[PDB]
């Protein structure tokens, strides 16, 4: 206040949850989701550091249709093997951030 | 002139007449499966399917309603299953009655906001009372507290025997799935408990399986049923041949490399059968799929696989007998490690014999020592009946542990709110003292469903009621009348101290604050509007 | 067209005296259709399918399977049916008429203004007391002796159809239990119905049938070259095919050259030659399959000396596994010698009927037989198959509890008197349907006199003066002739695991239908 | 928000005192972040309730509060209520049509 005469009510979200009375209700500032945690095996963190990502975690392909050619004995194992190690290079990224 | 809209417009005190009737058709059913004189319904569908049941959720959830006023009390009931668990009958019976006495009240031309504002009042005192009039929490008592609390669930209901059978086993199961949480707080999560049905023997043969009791077969013919000191390996990806994904193809040039690709789907795959095996795993449960060329691998080396199993189950077992829950390969850039340390525990693995089908118990778990219940009953009716019974029963125990109170039951909670709630509306009452004296006549429709079900008194028996209870209030000379209640076998008022009649406090806080806030949103519907259905333009 | 302002839409409600006193009389219903099919003098009741096939049974519990019944409270008595029949053999009929009866003398008090929770507070308490009865009136048996299961089985066949072939009947269902009680671990098991396998042939006469020691199946050999008579056979059973099938993949080659596509067509059959020469490395004589087997393998295995049945089924593999010793392996170049299934006899391909019918039999010790059933048509034969089930589960619940309990009404008056002597001390309003749970036990004794045609007034007033003194506490009903005879003379007997499921079944079936006061019917679900 | 893990950095990271998923015993459970480092312009108000249809009248009233405060920014001025104004402005138009 006393910097600006307008106020937009879409920065207001507001959650409708059934379960208990009106006097329930609650005015926490922070960000309330209502999607499921996988995997819900910690729910809980203090000090935590959240992170947006847009990146799909998944098996490396292109906005180009893209094939993969298996000719060869040895060959099978050089996709599945891969592609470990193609993610694991992507978890290790976002845990070394912190 | 008139509004042109397309539907139907009904004003003034038809729709304050309807809704109270719309009301009283959802508690003029299930006022006769209240208490232990209640008695069970059927529930018969189109398609010729049988539901005997008598709790309040079970019955208004597949009963179709159509007026708006009756989804309200429905879908009151769908929420005291998940609040509080067995508080599903007496609800829905307070709730109409909480707008039948203010339909006589705005009869009269007193405005419904001041009887809104006059039933916060009096529900506002009432969570007041009965908090400063509860007896002793769960430390006196100790377990008899548990078992009588349990056995007045049950009594309105099939497991109502004059016994303890029924009651030791719920204690029993609750007591043992003790999972402590952060800042002091022991949660018992009652959904562990696997709750299966057989059509069997009788009720007294209800096996305690002090473990988990999974519903899945083995499957091949050929593997040993029974394993002692078994190692549960608890793992989610199908066991079936390796099949390449759509970004994958195979696209040979050479015909000498075809058949060393064929064999290649069949060699990945008994690799890490094989690892897995290795490391002393002789139970390995799998909620994907173990195809035909995989179960020869247990057949030789003598493990039991269990394929198909539930998701929710194998969670209930890898956090009871310490097992792991994996998904693929993992550890930092390995090939096959699988991390046999994590591998779970179990006493014994044994398939026994459950009339005519197969079902796999696992025994102490070694690790958290968890339980399932078994039931048993005549046919399959009864076994939809025992089941939401035990259900309602792992409820009340639930709470009492967590929230160590407890309030008399059978009708002796309102008869002391009764008397407590006249003598408030004289104190402070000016304009809404007449809605607080009517909510003290509809919370005395409680004891009033137990004398009609009893086939007893009805005005002599609680008019005996409230004379003990008035006495405790108006004369302080310690005669301890707050715990008086109903005996439906007899037809006088008892003390449900002694004869252990407990029921816990929010089975009651939160009926109080749930049917007067639904009394509110059917109190102002003196407008209401209906269009014509939009079906076929 | 103004909609109507109703509640509750398309739906009955009914209540008070007409839900109470109705289950009443819907119980009494089905009651009286298997009154008849209870005593030894009892007749078949022929039934109609809506497949088209008849049923000429006498059986309760095949009779209320084949009853579609509008009312709510009759579905609950065929539910009842079903479960007897799947714990006890022969504990079916018994529990729809004792329901029906517990229920008949509950409508009584349902009248005097007593609540239905003081009838069920007295009838959970009446059934605690019989299971204390039948422990003190039961017997030990000798499981060893021959000719005592004999006698326990050929009581619970007097009944049924088999009773005149009662020499035959006795010793097929005694060693098809001793055949199939197999324990690998610490843990004793008998299952008569995956491995007990009851096949029916129509033809020749029912004195010619006899349980084989081993299985059979309805399979020719896939080769005439190949032997329908070998002495000592070495059999290997399989799972997975003998042909060339496509990977579970996207495969797809590209053929360029010329030599490519005359070399694919012979790695196809290099691939069969390869798991041909896998299997063969342990000498087998008889390999058995579920999938097919392409003509490439049959070549390779016709010059080896080898015959290979194609399409056997799944559960006729796991049941010659258990007869032979061998394993149902699913890789071929994973083979062993365990896997081999040796100890077998003599196998033949007979031909019975115009169809032949391959024989695996004469084994060493086999954990799995399959009765051959041989009679006039498949009607009487499927009332044979009907009655084999109810004299096999009854020589199942003796090895796992070695009790009996004097039946011919024997059991039901033992227990009459023990509940009319004890509730002389109960001073109470649970005192009257106490008394009637025990007049209640008298329709059983009173079944088998109206079955037979003898009187029902002069017999059961000295049934009941029999069981005046302690001392003799076994007399019974003799079904044949219609007098009193004790059953430690006539041989009738019946397993306490029996007498325990009806008397459990028939109390709480009369618990579940008192507590019902209201029914809704005419809503929809999903 | 951060589209590629290249430029997936400590900076791009949020900050929260606690981020939990609190287990409510109603319909389900939701997440909810207590205290960040510089918030911004932004709140959420959970509203809870016995039925559905009043879940919906509480999202309305709230939206009705929350516009009167809205109204106070634009305009720093307020008059009485409760049929205050309609009788001045009845008063004062009749003796302007004089
Ligand atoms: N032994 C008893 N004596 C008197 N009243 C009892 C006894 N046991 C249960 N009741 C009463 O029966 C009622 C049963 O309520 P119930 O239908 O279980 O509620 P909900 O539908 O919420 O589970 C209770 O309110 C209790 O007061
Ligand atoms: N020879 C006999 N003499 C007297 N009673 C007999 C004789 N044979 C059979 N019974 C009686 O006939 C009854 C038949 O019961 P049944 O219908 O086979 O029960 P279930 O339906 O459970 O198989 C038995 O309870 C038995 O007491
Ligand atoms: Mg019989």
């Amino acid at each position: 206040p006393a910097t600006a005469t307008s106020v937009d009510l879409r920065d207001i979200k507001i959650v409708k949850k059934l379960g208990g009375t009106i006097d329930d209700c609650e005015l926490v500032e922070g960000l309330v989701l209502t999607q499921k945690v996988s995997n819900s095996g910690i729910t809980r963190v203090e000090k935590a550091k959240i992170g947006l990502i847009q990146f799909c975690l998944s098996a490396p392909k292109t906005d180009m249709d893209n094939q993969i050619v298996v000719s060869d004995y040895a060959q099978m194992d050089r996709v599945l093997r891969e592609e470990r190690a193609y993610i694991l290079n992507l978890v290790k990224q976002i845990k070394k951030t912190g | 002139g008139p509004l042109s809209v397309f539907g139907d417009r009904s004003t003034g005190e038809t729709i304050r007449s309807q809704n109270v009737m719309a009301a009283a058709s959802i508690a003029n059913i299930v006022k006769s499966s209240l208490g232990p004189v209640g008695l069970d319904k059927m529930l018969v569908d189109d398609i010729g399917d049988v539901t005997i049941t008598n709790d309040g959720a079970t019955i208004l959830k597949l009963l179709e309603v159509e007026h708006p006023a009756a989804k309200v009390l429905c879908e009151l009931a769908d929420l005291q299953d998940k609040e509080v668990g067995d508080g599903t009958t007496s609800v829905v019976i307070i709730a109409a009655e909480l707008l039948k006495n203010a339909d006589e009240l705005v009869k009269q031309k007193i405005h419904p906001t001041s009887v809104i504002s006059g039933y916060r009042l009096a529900c506002k005192e009432a969570v007041r009372y009965i908090n400063e009039n509860l007896i002793v929490n769960t430390d006196e008592l100790g377990r008899d507290c548990l078992i009588n609390a349990a056995k007045t669930s049950m009594s309105s209901k099939i497991i109502g025997i004059n016994g303890d059978f029924f009651a030791n086993m719920v204690v029993d199961a609750v007591l043992a799935i003790k999972y402590t949480d952060i800042r002091g707080q022991p949660r018992y999560p009652v959904n562990s408990v696997n709750i299966l049905k057989a059509h069997g023997r009788s009720q007294m043969e209800s096996m305690l399986i002090s473990g988990y009791a999974l519903n899945c077969v083995v499957g091949s013919q050929g593997m040993p049923k029974r394993i002692v000191n078994a190692k549960i390996a608890c793992l989610d990806f199908s066991l079936q041949k390796t099949k390449m994904k759509l970004g994958v193809q195979v696209v040979i040039t050479d015909p000498e490399k075809l058949d060393q690709i064929r064999q290649r789907e069949s060699d990945i795959t008994k690799e890490r059968i094989q690892k897995i095996l290795a490391t002393g795993a002789n139970v390995i449960l799998t909620t994907g799929g173990i195809d035909d060329m995989c179960l020869k691998y247990f057949v030789e080396a003598g493990a039991m696989a269990v394929r198909r199993v539930l998701k929710r189950d194998l969670k209930r077992i890898a956090k009871a007998s310490g097992a792991t829950i994996l998904s693929t390969l993992a550890n930092l850039e390995g090939e096959e490690t699988f991390e046999a340390a994590m591998l779970g525990q179990a006493e014994e693995v044994v398939q026994e014999r459950i009339c005519d089908d197969e079902l796999i118990l696992i025994k102490n778990t070694k690790a958290r020592t968890s339980a399932s219940i078994i039931l048993r009953g005549a046919n399959d009716f009864m076994c939809d009946e025992m089941e939401r019974s035990l259900h309602d029963a792992l409820c009340v125990v639930k709470r009492v542990l967590e929230s160590k109170s407890v309030v008399p039951g059978g009708g002796a909670v309102e008869a002391a709110l009764s008397i407590y709630l006249e003598n408030y509306a004289t104190s402070m009452g000016s304009r809404e003292q007449l809605a607080i004296a009517e909510f003290a006549r509809s919370l005395l429709v409680i004891p009033n469903t137990l004398a009609v079900n009893a086939a007893q008194d009805s005005t002599d028996l609680v008019a005996k009621l409230r004379a003990f209870h008035n006495e405790a209030q108006v004369n302080p000379e310690r005669k301890n009348l707050k715990w008086i209640g109903l005996d439906l076998s007899n037809g006088k008022p008892r003390d449900n101290k002694q004869a252990g009649v407990f029921e816990p406090t929010i089975v009651k806080v939160k009926s109080l604050k749930f049917a007067t806030e639904a009394a509110i949103t059917i109190l102002r519907i003196d407008d209401l509007i209906k269009l014509h259905p939009e079906s076929k333009d | 067209h103004r909609p109507v302002l109703v509640l509750s839409q398309n739906t009955k409600r009914e209540s008070g005296r007409k839900v109470q006193s109705g289950n009443i009389n819907a119980a009494k219903t089905i009651a009286d259709i298997i009154r008849t099919c209870l005593g030894p003098k009892s007749m078949m009741k022929m039934l109609l399918d809506p497949m088209g096939g008849i049923v000429m049974t006498n059986d309760g519990n095949a009779i209320l399977r084949e009853i579609q019944v509008q009312h709510p409270a009759a579905k609950s008595m065929i539910e009842i049916s079903r479960t007897q029949d799947e714990e006890v053999g022969d504990g079916t009929t018994s529990v729809i008429i004792l329901a029906g009866e517990m229920l008949s003398v509950a409508e009584h008090f349902l009248e005097q203004q007593m609540h239905p929770t003081v009838v069920i507070s007295a009838y959970r308490k009446a059934l605690d007391d019989m299971i204390s009865t039948l422990k003190k009136i039961s017997i030990p048996v000798d499981i060893s002796d021959s000719d005592m299961m004999l006698n326990i089985i050929n009581s619970s066949i007097t009944t049924k159809a088999i009773s005149r072939w009662s020499s035959l009947a006795c010793n097929i269902a005694l060693d098809a239990v001793k055949m199939v009680q197999f324990e690998e671990n610490g843990r004793k098991e008998i299952d008569i119905k995956k491995y007990a396998r009851v096949e029916k042939i129509p033809g020749g006469i029912i004195e010619d049938s006899c349980v084989l020691r081993g299985v059979m199946i309805n399979k020719d050999v896939t080769h005439p070259r190949m032997r329908r008579y070998i002495k000592n056979p070495r059999i290997v059973l399989l799972d997975s095919s003998l042909e060339y099938k496509k990977g579970e993949s996207q495969t797809d080659i590209e053929i360029t050259r010329e030599e490519d596509f005359t070399r694919i067509l012979q790695m196809e059959e290099e691939y069969i030659q390869q798991l041909c020469e896998d299997i063969i490395q342990l000498k087998p004589d008889v390999v058995i399959t579920e999938k097919g087997i392409s003509d490439l393998a049959q070549h390779y295995l016709m010059r080896a000396n080898i015959t290979a049945i194609r399409r056997v089924r799944k559960t006729d593999n796991n049941r010659i596994a258990r007869a032979c010793g061998a394993r149902i392996v699913s890789r071929p170049e994973e083979l062993r010698e365990d896997d081999v299934g040796t100890g077998a006899g003599l196998l033949e391909i007979k031909k019975i009927g115009d169809e032949y019918f391959t024989f695996i039999t004469d084994c060493k010790d086999p954990k799995a037989c399959t009765i051959l059933l041989r009679g006039a048509s498949k009607e009487i034969l499927s009332e044979v198959e009907r009655n084999l089930q109810d004299a096999m589960q009854v020589c199942r619940n003796v090895l796992l509890d070695p009790q009996l309990v004097p039946g011919g009404g024997a059991s039901e008056m033992a227990v009459a008197h023990a509940l009319t002597e004890k509730s002389k001390a109960m001073t109470g309003v649970e005192q009257w349907p106490y008394r009637a749970v025990a007049q209640a036990l008298e329709v059983i004794p009173r079944t088998l006199i109206q079955n037979c045609g003898a009187s029902t007034i002069r017999l059961l007033t000295s049934l009941r003066a029999k069981h005046t003194q302690e001392n003799c506490e076994t007399w019974g009903v003799n079904g044949e002739t219609g007098t009193l005879v004790d059953m430690k003379e006539l041989g009738i007997w019946e397993p306490l695991a029996v007498k325990l499921q009806t008397y459990k079944t028939a109390v709480e079936t009369a618990v579940l239908l008192l507590r019902i006061d209201d029914i809704v019917s005419g809503h929809k679900k999903k | 928000p951060v589209a590629h893990i290249d430029q997936f950095t400590a900076d791009m990271l949020g900050s929260a005192e606690l981020a939990e998923e609190v287990n409510l015993n109603g319909s389900g459970k939701l997440l909810k972040i207590t205290g960040c480092a510089s918030p911004g312009k932004t709140v959420t108000i959970v509203v809870r309730g016995s039925n559905k249809l009043v879940i919906e009248e509480a999202e309305r009233s709230i939206h009705d509060a929350l516009c009167v405060i809205r109204c106070l920014v634009k305009k720093r001025a307020l008059i009485a209520g409760g049929g205050a104004p309609e009788i001045e402005l009845a008063l004062r138009l009749t003796e302007y049509s004089r």
